[PDB]
């Protein structure tokens, strides 16, 4: 009760608007590759292990 | 002459013979034999005493 408030009888109405802040898109998709498979399957690397 | 007439370098561009159909990393050293011919002109102006 310690905030300002609007009082309504049976003829009154209430409304407000709001804007969202910038947020990244939800990703709706699955990846068709896996992280350990990103290489070219036909070629050797020039590095060594 | 401290700045003589410059030297002029000329070369035939290498043309490979057909490569293998599976990739290989070694440099191609298989070539079609070629030579070239042409004309060359040189004109010098000389001062007389």
């Amino acid at each position: 009760e310690y905030f300002p408030s609007q009082m309504l009888r049976t003829g009154n109405n209430f409304q407000f608007t709001y804007t969202f802040e910038d947020v990244p898109f939800h990703s709706s998709y699955a990846h068709s590759q896996s992280l350990d498979r990103l290489m070219n399957p036909l070629i050797d690397q020039y590095l060594y292990y | 002459l401290k700045h003589p007439p410059p030297q002029i370098l000329i070369k035939n561009t290498p043309v490979p013979a057909d490569p293998p159909t599976t990739f290989n990393q070694s440099k191609l050293n298989s070539f079609i034999t070629q030579y070239s011919t042409g004309q060359v002109s040189v004109e010098i102006e000389w001062e007389l005493q």
